[PDB]
């Protein structure tokens, strides 16, 4: 139960990955919306999975944060560098003709598949080891990515949050100046400025 | 300051208005004795009008180009006393007396004939209500919660 | 008497005297403290 | 920089998604969209003579029914396409970070 | 005869005498809705516990300090004074507490007895008590929660209440603090009044 005292709404019984009880607004009210809903969270929970790592781990090199990592593209000769090293395709129209072909089509074959379970958890190629192998620890592992994925899209908040209240910075960097005084650097300085 | 108006203590205009009224009224002054009636209204006017725009250069009213006090109602905390606390204060009378005329007209709608006292006041019933009105927004506000403000599907 | 009394409570009569204890009420207040545009007590 | 280059690339690359990716979802939906009809029934039936589709300009011997209309539409994508990216390409209007 | 606010007013039906503190006070017929009447009744507690807490920490400290054991600031001087933390620092902690507690008390007043166990350490459980009196850890000198001694917790939480009422607006006037208005009204009472404040 995510709020004890409250009762569960009655369209969530308790059985789907990460049913803590949470609908305040009654979105899920329809199970068509639900269902679309389900598989509209494991996007997000994965793409949030997917960029955390990559937003934090360049800045711990000597790259820049993640938001001065996507700047070439301001000027007009831009060059993108992976690693320090100036890939040839950086210019931002090569970029965004290559990453609208490749994008709109493996996230279109997603739309044109509706099971809606492979919607959701598909497998087969996507699951060479085989941890569906078992549909109790399959199921604790998805118990384990959708709380996984919250706590990233938790944290993908926090980022660009963080970014706000202090333009042009790294969450680590943040981090650092939270590190040099805890009770005089904290978000009560942004909340009360 | 802000919208380009200069605070009324710093606008000559402002004074310039003060000089040419109080000026105004010392010339209709020298018309009467120094110890008449006249002249002591006169005089008291024009220590009223000293005190009137003193009052409003003190108190951080802006002036425009006309000299005269414009007030800023966007809710700059600079100048909540030209609309934000006395709009409080409004509400709060307002309530009460929606608050109070409510009451009544609830008591009385059981009467035999509920039009009787609505064109003849029953005062022992007004003066026991008016002073529900003080606490308007908590009794509101309950009745808001326990559905006992608004009449089911009207 | 209490036909005298029911008299006072109609409409008319009770609206003249509460607007003129009201009236009465803003002349004084407007009397002690004059002109004020604004709030000054912050 | 190359008109021929841009607009052969852009316009190859709206034929192939049409024709290749784009195809089953567009069909599909037009399929549950329907013909436009007035009283629940459509355009032509109602008694509009010059409603009636031309069902012979859609006939094609393409293997999925690419027909000339597809050609078009998904050819005037390509062209827009091409075209916005050269006028961009030529004004050198640049922002200021 | 429950004790009667006004010797001549009749007590309100609603107010049946089952509550500590009940003298039949309610002019404006605020509880007249039972339901009202089960709010307000913790609100009375919880505005009464933080007003004796307050009034305590505002007279206490300021008495001792005008006698010369102890030298700390005034109460409303205290917030001016420069803490080991950033005082937005402090309100942030403040609040992410309170967010907690005062949330999980208002999960037991709209329904009794459903928060009464530790969900981090699932044994070390609440007994069941009444709302508003917690038992359990809250309570560990194992006292009687009984009338008299809720009543003299309603009562000092009224007169604190109005203790507050009257420390903030004094303040507010005189300038100074509770126990100088107090040495000022005892040097001279007949000359140190509200009446010669104004
Ligand atoms: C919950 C009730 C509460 C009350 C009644 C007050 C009342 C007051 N605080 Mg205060 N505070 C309260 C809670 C809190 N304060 C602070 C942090 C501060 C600071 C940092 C300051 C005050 C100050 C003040 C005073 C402002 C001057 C004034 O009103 O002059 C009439 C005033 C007496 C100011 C002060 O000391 O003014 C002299 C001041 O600088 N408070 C925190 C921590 C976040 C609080 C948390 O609950
Ligand atoms: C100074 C710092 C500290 C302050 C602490 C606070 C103090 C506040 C004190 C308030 C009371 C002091 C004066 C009481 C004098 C007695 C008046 C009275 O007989 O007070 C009680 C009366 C009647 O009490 C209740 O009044 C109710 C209202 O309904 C009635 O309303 C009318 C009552 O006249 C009619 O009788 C009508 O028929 C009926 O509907 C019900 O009758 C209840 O049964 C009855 O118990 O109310 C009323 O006049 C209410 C009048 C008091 C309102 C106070 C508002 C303060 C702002
Ligand atoms: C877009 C991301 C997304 C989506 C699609 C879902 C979808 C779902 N969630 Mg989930 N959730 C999310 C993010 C998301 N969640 C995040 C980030 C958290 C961590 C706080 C959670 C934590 C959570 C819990 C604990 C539970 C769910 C549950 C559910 C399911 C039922 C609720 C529902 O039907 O509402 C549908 C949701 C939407 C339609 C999204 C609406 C988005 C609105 C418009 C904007 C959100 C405002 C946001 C607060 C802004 C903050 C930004 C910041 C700058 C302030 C449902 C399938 C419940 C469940 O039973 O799981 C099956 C459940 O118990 N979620
Ligand atoms: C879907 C998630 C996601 C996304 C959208 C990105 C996106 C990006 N990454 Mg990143 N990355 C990710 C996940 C992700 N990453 C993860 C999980 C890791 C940990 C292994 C990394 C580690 C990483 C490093 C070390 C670097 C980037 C860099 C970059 C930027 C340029 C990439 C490039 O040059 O071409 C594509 C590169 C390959 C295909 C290889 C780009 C905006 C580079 C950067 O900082 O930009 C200046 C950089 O050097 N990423
Ligand atoms: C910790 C987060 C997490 C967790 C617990 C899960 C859990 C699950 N996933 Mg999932 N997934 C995730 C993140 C996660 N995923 C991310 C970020 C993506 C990319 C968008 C995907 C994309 C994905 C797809 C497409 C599918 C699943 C499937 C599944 C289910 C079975 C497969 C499995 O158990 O894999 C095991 C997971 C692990 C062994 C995690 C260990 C991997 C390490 C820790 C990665 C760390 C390296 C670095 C940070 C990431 C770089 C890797 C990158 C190059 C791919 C299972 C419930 C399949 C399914 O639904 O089954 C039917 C399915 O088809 N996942
Ligand atoms: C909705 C239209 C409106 C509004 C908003 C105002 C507003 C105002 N008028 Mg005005 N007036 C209006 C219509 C309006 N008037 C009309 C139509 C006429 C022609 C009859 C007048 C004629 C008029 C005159 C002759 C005067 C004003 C004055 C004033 C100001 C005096 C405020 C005051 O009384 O001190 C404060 C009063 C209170 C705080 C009373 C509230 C307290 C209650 C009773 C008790 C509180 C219990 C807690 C004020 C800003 C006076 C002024 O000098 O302007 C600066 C003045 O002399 N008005
Ligand atoms: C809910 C009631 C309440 C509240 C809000 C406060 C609030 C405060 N007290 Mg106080 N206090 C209280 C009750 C209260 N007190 C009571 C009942 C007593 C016993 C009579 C005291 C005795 C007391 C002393 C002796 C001092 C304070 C001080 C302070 C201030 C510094 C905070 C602090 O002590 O550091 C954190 C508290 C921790 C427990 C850690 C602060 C504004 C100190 C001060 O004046 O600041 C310099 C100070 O020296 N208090
Ligand atoms: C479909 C139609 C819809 C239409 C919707 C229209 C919306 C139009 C806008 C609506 C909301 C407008 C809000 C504007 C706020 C302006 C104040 C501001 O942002 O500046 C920030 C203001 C600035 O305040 C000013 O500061 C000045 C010095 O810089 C001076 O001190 C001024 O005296 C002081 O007023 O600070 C605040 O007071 C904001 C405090 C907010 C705290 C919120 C905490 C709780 C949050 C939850
Ligand atoms: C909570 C409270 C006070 C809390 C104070 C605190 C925490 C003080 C904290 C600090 O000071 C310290 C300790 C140290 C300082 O350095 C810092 C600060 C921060 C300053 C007062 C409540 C105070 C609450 C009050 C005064 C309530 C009064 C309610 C009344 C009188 C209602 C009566 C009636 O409603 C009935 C019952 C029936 C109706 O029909 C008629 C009417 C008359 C309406
Ligand atoms: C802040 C501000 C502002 C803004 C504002 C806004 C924009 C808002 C709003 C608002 C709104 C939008 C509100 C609402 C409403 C709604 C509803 C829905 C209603 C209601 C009411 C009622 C219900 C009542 C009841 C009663 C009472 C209680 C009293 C007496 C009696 C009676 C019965 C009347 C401005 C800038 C201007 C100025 C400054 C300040
Ligand atoms: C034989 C064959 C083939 C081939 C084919 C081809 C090659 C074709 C085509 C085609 C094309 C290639 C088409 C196109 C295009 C179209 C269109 C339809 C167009 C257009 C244009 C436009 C519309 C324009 C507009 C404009 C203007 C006018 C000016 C301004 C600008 C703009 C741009 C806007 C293959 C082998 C593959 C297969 C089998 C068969």
């Amino acid at each position: 139960d995510w709020m004890p005292g409250q009762p569960r709404p009655s369209y969530l019984d308790g059985s789907a990955p990460g049913d803590f009880g949470f609908d305040p607004l009654r979105l899920g009210e329809v199970p068509e919306n639900l269902e679309r809903f389900k598989e509209s969270e494991l996007i997000h929970c994965r793409w949030a999975m997917l960029a955390v790592p990559g937003i934090l781990v360049p800045e711990a090199l000597g790259l820049g944060n993640w938001v001065k990592a996507q700047e070439w593209a301001a000027l007009p000769g831009g060059q993108a560098t992976y690693l320090g090293n100036p890939v040839p395709w950086g210019t931002l129209p090569t970029i965004l003709v290559i990453e609208f072909l490749s994008i709109a089509f493996v996230e279109h074959q997603r739309s044109m598949e509706k099971d809606p379970e492979k919607k959701k958890y598909p497998g087969g190629a996507f699951d060479p080891l085989g941890y569906s192998k078992d549909p109790k620890k399959f199921h604790e592992y998805k118990i384990k990515e959708v709380k996984n994925g919250r706590l990233a899209l938790l944290a993908f908040v926090g980022i660009c949050v963080q970014q706000s209240a202090y333009p042009g910075t790294g969450p680590l960097e943040n981090l650092a100046t939270h590190l040099a005084d805890p009770w005089h650097n904290t978000i009560g300085n942004v909340l009360i400025p | 300051d802000i919208a380009g108006l200069t605070p009324c203590k710093d606008s000559k205009q402002f004074a310039k208005r003060e000089k040419q009224s109080i000026k105004k009224l010392e010339s209709s002054l020298k018309l009467y004795a120094p110890d008449s009636a006249p002249a002591l209204a006169i005089n008291a006017t024009i220590e009223k009008t000293k005190r009137r725009f003193d009052n409003y250069g003190k108190q951080g009213l802006l002036c425009g180009a006309d000299g005269l006090p414009h007030l800023i109602v966007s809710g700059d905390q600079r100048h909540w006393g030209e609309f934000i606390t006395p709009g409080i204060l409004f509400l709060y009378i307002a309530g009460w007396i929606g608050w109070v005329g409510r009451s009544y007209l609830i008591a009385i709608r059981d009467d035999k004939k509920p039009t009787q006292k609505e064109i003849i006041i029953d005062v022992p019933l007004a003066t026991g209500l008016v002073f529900r009105g003080f606490s308007w927004p908590i009794a509101a506000y309950r009745e808001l919660l326990n559905g006992e403000l608004v009449a089911k599907d009207v | 008497m209490r036909d005298l009394k029911t008299y006072l409570s109609v409409a008319p009569v009770a609206s003249t005297l509460w607007f003129a204890a009201l009236a009465g009420l803003l002349i004084e207040i407007n009397r002690f403290f004059p002109d004020a545009l604004t709030f000054p007590f912050f | 920089l190359n008109p021929s280059l841009v607009i052969s690339l852009s316009t190859g690359l709206s034929l192939f998604l049409g024709r290749f990716v784009f195809f089953n979802f567009q069909r599909e939906n037009v399929a549950k969209q329907g013909l436009p009809e007035q009283n629940g029934v459509t355009h032509f039936e109602a008694g509009d003579t010059r409603a009636k589709e031309y069902v012979s300009l859609l006939k094609s011997n393409d293997p999925v029914g690419f027909n000339i209309v597809d050609v078009l539409a998904w050819g005037s994508i390509g062209h827009i396409v091409a075209y916005y990216i050269l006028a961009t390409s030529s004004n050198g209007y640049d922002p200021k970070f | 005869k429950k004790g009667e606010w006004l010797p001549g007013l009749a007590s309100p039906g609603y107010l049946t005498g089952s509550l500590p503190g009940d003298n039949g006070f309610d002019p404006l017929g605020l509880a007249e809705d039972p339901e009202n009447l089960k709010w307000f009744v913790q609100a009375e507690l919880v505005n009464g516990r933080w007003a004796m807490l307050g009034v305590a920490g505002m007279l206490l400290p300021e008495v001792f300090t005008s006698i010369g054991i102890i030298n700390v600031p005034k109460w409303y001087d205290a917030g001016k004074e420069e803490y080991f933390a950033s005082s937005s620092t402090l309100f942030v902690i403040e609040f992410i507490l309170f967010h907690y507690v005062e949330i999980r008390r208002w999960q037991d007043i709209k329904n009794p007895g459903s928060v009464n166990q530790d969900p981090i350490f699932k044994q070390y459980s609440l007994p069941a008590g009444e709302v508003g009196y917690p038992g359990g850890i809250f309570n560990p000198l194992n006292f009687a929660p009984t009338l008299e001694a809720k009543e003299k917790e309603i009562a000092n939480g009224r007169l604190a209440m109005l203790a507050f009422l009257g420390f903030i607006i004094q303040h507010n006037v005189t300038g100074k603090g509770p126990f100088d208005n107090l040495l000022q009204h005892i040097s001279d009472p007949w000359h140190n009044t509200i009446v010669q404040t104004l």
